[PDB]
Formats: C-alpha cells, sequence, structure tokens
C-alpha cells in the first residue's frame, strides 16, 4: 500500500 | 415542488468522461511514481463507457498542457449531452493536484465549468473525482463504544479523502477509491442514485485499513472519502  | 426530481438524463449522449491519469513526476518535484495508477485508468475507464460516457484519457501531461486541454472541452458544446465527468488520479496535497511538471488549484479547473463560461452545461451535473493526497494527517482508526440558476450549481465533487489526509493506493489493485468505486458503479450505477451510491464507496472505503507497512507506526491507518453536493436533483444513470 502507498501513500498518494 | 417534486421532491423526486430527478436531472433529465434522455439526450442524445450522456457525455464526456476526462481521465487525467499520472503515474510519474519531474525529478525535481521529488514525488514518487504512482504504481497502480494505470489499473485505475483502466477500471473506471470500463465502467464509465458501461454507463454511456465517451471517455478520453491522458497520460502525464504538463500543466500547460492540462489546461489546454480542459479549456477545450470547456468550450466544445455539450448541448445534445446528459452530464460531464473529469478525473484526476495523481499526488496532491492542501488545495491542489499535480501534473507532471507543478501543481494546480482544483478550483481553477472546475471555475471553466461554472454555468457562465460554459452555457451548454447549464442545468447539467458536472462531476469531478479526485483521486490523491490531501495534506499530510495520517487518518487513525477508532472503534464505536422566473427561476434562472446559480453559475455555481450542479457541480459534484467526489474525493477519495476528506480534507488534509493522506490517500491511500495498491501498487497492483490501485487506488483503495477508485478500486470501490469502481465496485459499485459495475453493481449499481445503472440503478441506484449518485450521491446514495457515492455513500455507499465511503462505506466500503471506510472498512479497509494498511494491513501491512514497512512503517509499523502505519500499520491499521484509515481513510474516509468525501463528497460535495452542489446538485439540485436525484441523478440517475439508467441505461441509455
Ligand atoms: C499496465 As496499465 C494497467
Ligand atoms: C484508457 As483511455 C484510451
Ligand atoms: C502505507 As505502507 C508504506
Ligand atoms: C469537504 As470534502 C468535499
Amino acid at each position: 500500500v502507498e501513500i498518494d | 415542488f417534486d421532491p423526486a426530481e430527478k436531472y433529465k438524463m434522455d439526450h442524445r449522449r450522456r457525455g464526456i468522461a476526462l481521465i487525467f491519469n499520472h503515474e510519474r513526476f519531474f525529478w525535481h518535484l521529488t514525488l514518487p511514481e504512482r504504481r497502480g495508477t494505470c489499473a485505475d485508468r483502466d477500471n473506471l475507464t470500463r465502467r464509465f463507457s458501461d454507463l454511456g460516457f465517451e471517455v478520453k484519457c491522458f497520460n502525464d501531461l504538463k500543466a500547460e498542457e492540462l489546461l489546454l486541454k480542459i479549456h477545450e472541452v470547456s468550450t466544445v458544446s455539450h448541448a445534445d449531452a446528459d452530464c460531464f465527468v473529469c478525473v484526476f488520479l495523481s499526488h496532491g496535497e492542501g488545495n491542489h493536484i499535480y501534473a507532471y511538471d507543478a501543481k494546480i488549484e482544483i478550483q481553477t479547473l472546475t471555475g471553466l465549468f461554472k454555468g457562465d463560461k460554459c452555457h451548454s452545461l447549464v442545468g447539467k451535473p458536472k462531476i469531478f473525482i479526485i483521486q490523491a493526497c490531501r495534506g499530510n494527517q495520517h487518518d487513525v482508526p477508532v472503534i464505536p463504544l422566473v427561476y434562472t440558476l446559480p453559475a455555481g450549481a450542479d457541480f459534484l465533487m467526489c474525493y477519495s479523502v476528506a480534507e488534509g489526509y493522506y490517500s491511500h493506493r495498491e501498487t497492483v489493485n490501485g487506488s483503495w477509491y477508485i478500486q470501490d468505486l469502481c465496485e459499485m458503479l459495475g453493481k449499481y450505477g445503472s440503478s441506484l442514485e449518485f450521491t446514495e451510491l457515492l455513500t455507499l464507496v465511503n462505506r466500503k472505503v471506510s472498512q479497509r485499513r494498511v494491513d501491512f507497512c514497512k512503517d509499523p507506526s502505519a500499520i491499521g491507518k484509515k481513510q474516509v472519502p468525501c463528497f460535495a453536493s452542489m446538485l439540485t436533483k436525484k441523478l440517475h444513470f439508467f441505461p441509455k
């Protein structure tokens, strides 16, 4: 999961 | 006064859906690549095409190019369309999203579709959907214990997260919000009222959590989407  | 009044969605065309899809950024912005974004782009393309939209995608446009393209679209006639949809998939913070090389304030984009600037969308839904971070707060989990029209009317702003927060994207499946939006479009898009459907998306996204993370402090963090309606009627996408 990555941060936008 | 009819409490059940619906927008007229019987024009010859559903309308245009634009998707601005941003995966990489000018090196000096120091922004990480957004793997999974082309999955969102493709997912949305399928769901909106199924609802009758003419979908047009643009990938990694620079700000000037992006502005030119949105200006163009705001100037072509939408007389025989039901509505207009515009999607941004990118980084952001505050009240801005990033094009490849520079930030753009979201109000710059929407202002071009206000009623005085775009007469052929007057009285028609103008729907903006924004998958982007909106600040540097990472939401934590909790548990329960003559009638003219205003030129600002009939916008619907659909944000992947509430103001000020990070938004989440899976590197393969795409963003939490776009996956859940597309799932709900697939199941309910052609029947439920659109803000009712967005509310379902809010519940879906709010159930997800960061299950694994290199930063242990971010495990279990959360996100709630947020939509703002200046709509004046019920909005449906019944098969045309």
